[PDB]
DNA sequence: CTGAAAGCGCTAACAG
DNA sequence: CTGTTAGCGCTTTCAG
């Protein structure tokens, strides 16, 4: 599965927010990916996601390839928004 | 006189062996055993031995960390970033302030060793050789954070002080400024001599502009050292349009220095803090300043450590996380 | 298995026991021998293992550090003081974050028991009955720092928020004032219903001055909420004359929400905040605050768990340092 | 001993600072005291001067008897003005 | 799958 | 003084 947000933190994707997504991202199997800007690093991982430095007003897809990436996206656009963090 | 793995062992015709491999979730058990035992923990109310475990096991699931003074807004934040990675992958932390002491600093290290951490983050203006030198001697990883070590050995994770000012400086001449000041903290640090300092002097030439060394204030990151940075820049003459602080604690100092003799900010001057902490947001005008993923360098620091310590391979260990600016009423 | 307490004792032609009495500084030792033992320690590069000497001594000279947010301009300072007097009596701290969140805290409680802590300080904002329960059946002391306990069982030490309160709104009773405005923070954490609130209330209620509801704001220990409460209150009918805080944070954004809308401080409105933190100078106007020894409640907080580690007798587990308002220019005169 | 200063520091007796003194009147033998304006306390007990509640613009006194007394009330005087606590 | 074999590194306790 | 005795609570390590 996959679906496009629109980076609305004041501060892009960082801090606490950062980690309680790709904390959430890495409680699926799925193998959930960001794509941004063209490069992608996976969710589950903190070194590559704030190594992208996303700041405010930006685009992204959330990948999904397993026995669950349905459940992923899922609950992954729940905090995507529940910390702010665009739609 | 607790109840050791000794005690669940008989509360099950098990030997220690087993009650080991069920506690620590080992494959080779046999459903039965395991919650024959696991059940036989909770009516005992067992609960295991760190240190025991520690002694048997050669780890500890703790890392050291090393900070100048978790007192400062600065520091207590990127720590904040590093014991959130550490605790999302079941590592605790051991906190000491070095409060920037070498024999201190060095001290901790093998106060920390000793405890047979499994890591150590270490943070700190000035990282000697006689540094580096002990760092080569531990048997655990260390990773340094928004940090600057010369001698490029250990693996580090902070941002390009020395781009950072040129991009703040570049923006400002971009505005029309010709005679430009920087607040720096103390040049007895490598990050504000070899590196905040460069990045300001390069972007004048480049600019074509003249070096004023009367442009060139040294504070200590100390609100009142901002004050009398300030102050001291009006003094004299030739009195800059737009300054650059280090720290913006020490930004706040300048801006208030100001308004408390008259002029007005951004009225009458620019200025730009450095780090974008929660205090650069507290002031009016709120203050502009050069953006510094802080927690984000603990958590990549922390992160980079369960890899090393995990043994698992990395490309490259010196990280260079992006950094950027936010201009905010502080400015024109 | 690389130079350890038996490497050295053969270095010494000597027993481990020597080797022990030695390196932990014992006085049974022959000056020349204790030379010689010393001699092949930086002779073999000797670094002793704090964890055999955990299990065999039965303390790590360590103890557990329970705190809701490291990130905070209160409970860093509040730290600080605590890791400096353990430094200064020889431990070690294992720091961890709560975030209020009694799963967690309860959790943390256990891991560090687990670790074989030798005693805990503990920075929560909801202590339970649960809570104290559990703080009953701890092998190791345990004590509070600036924080509240209803039943007040177990050690702790702080100040008295009530009187605090009462005083800053006594004072500003004592200069003309009739409406004043109490913002506070979540009023789930007793601290902040049972007795901030209380000692505002008692100190109205002793003035003959009514309470009135519409002059109490809930803030979140967050700036914005200063902001928001200002608002608040500059949009009743009947506004307030002066407004105190029961943080720096929220009180020094009260100012500034004052400051966006024509007011100005101290000369339209009377402010007031609480703990006095490096913050209150860093304000413009300065802030007049209720003075909390914050690194002193830390410090006295982990000296007295040393006493209680050593099993030193002590009179009153409960201890209340002393208070203080400090007005600056955020107030009139 | 004995001797009589004037607390000039901002922060009054607390803090760091009262941790260096606390800690130097330790490194010596003879007994150490400190008074403020009432009762009497232990300079080498951290709780006992903390709980004083000393603020600027009050007088303490200082008083160490014992062998190291005169190396002491020296080292403690050091102090009070290297740290801006008292005159 | 399990239990038996062997400590990990170090304090401890008291006789001679 | 100093050496001896004897584990602390748990992994480790392979036969069986």
């Amino acid at each position: 599965a996959q679906k496009t947000f629109k980076v609305t933190a004041d501060s892009g994707i960082h801090a606490r927010p950062a980690t309680v997504l790709v904390q959430t991202a890495s409680k699926y199997d799925a193998d959930v990916n960001l794509e941004y800007n063209g490069k992608t690093v996976n969710l589950k991982s903190i070194m590559g996601v704030m190594s992208l430095g996303i700041a405010k007003g930006a685009e992204i897809t959330i990948s999904a390839s397993g026995a669950d990436e349905n459940d992923a996206l899922n609950a992954l656009e729940e905090t995507m928004k529940s910390e702010g963090l665009g739609e | 006189m607790n109840i050791t793995i000794y005690d669940v062992a008989r509360e099950a015709n098990v030997s220690m062996a087993t009650v080991s491999r069920v506690v620590n979730g080992n494959p080779n058990v046999k459903p039965t055993t395991r919650k024959k035992v696991l059940e036989a923990i909770e009516r005992l109310g067992y609960r295991p031995n760190a240190v025991a475990r520690g002694l048997a096991s050669k780890k500890t699931t703790t890392v050291g960390v090393i900070i100048p003074d978790i007192s400062s807004i600065f520091y207590s934040e990127l720590a904040r970033g590093i014991e959130d990675i550490a605790t999302m992958y079941k590592y605790n932390i051991i906190l000491s302030n070095s409060d920037q002491n070498m024999e201190k600093e060095l001290h901790l290290l093998n106060t920390m060793l000793g405890k047979q951490v499994d890591g150590i983050v270490f943070m700190g203006g000035n990282i000697t050789d006689e540094h580096v030198a002990e760092f080569k001697r531990s048997p655990v990883p260390i990773v340094l954070a928004a940090s600057v070590e010369e001698q490029e050995e250990t693996p580090s994770v902070a941002i390009d002080y020395e781009q950072a000012i040129y991009d703040a400086v570049k923006l400002l001449v971009d505005k029309g400024h010709t005679d430009i000041a920087f607040v720096s903290g103390p040049m007895a640090e490598p990050i504000n001599r070899s590196k905040k300092l460069q990045g300001y002097k390069r972007a004048l030439e480049e600019a074509n502009l003249p070096f004023n060394e009367q442009f060139v204030a040294e504070g200590d990151y100390t609100y009142d050292s901002g004050l009398e940075a300030l102050q001291h820049l009006m003094s004299l003459d030739k009195k800059p349009t737009a300054i650059l602080s280090a720290t913006d604690e020490m930004a706040l100092g300048i801006i208030h220095a100001a308004q408390d003799q008259g002029l007005s900010i951004p009225e009458d001057l620019d200025i730009i803090g450095f780090d974008n902490t929660r205090l650069s947001l507290m002031v009016r005008p709120q203050l502009s300043t050069v953006v510094q993923p802080t927690y984000d360098i603990g958590a990549v620091a922390m992160r980079l450590l369960t890899k090393l310590m995990n043994k698992e391979p990395v490309e490259e260990h010196i990280v260079e996380l992006p950094h950027r600016i936010e201009l905010r009423k502080s400015t024109k």
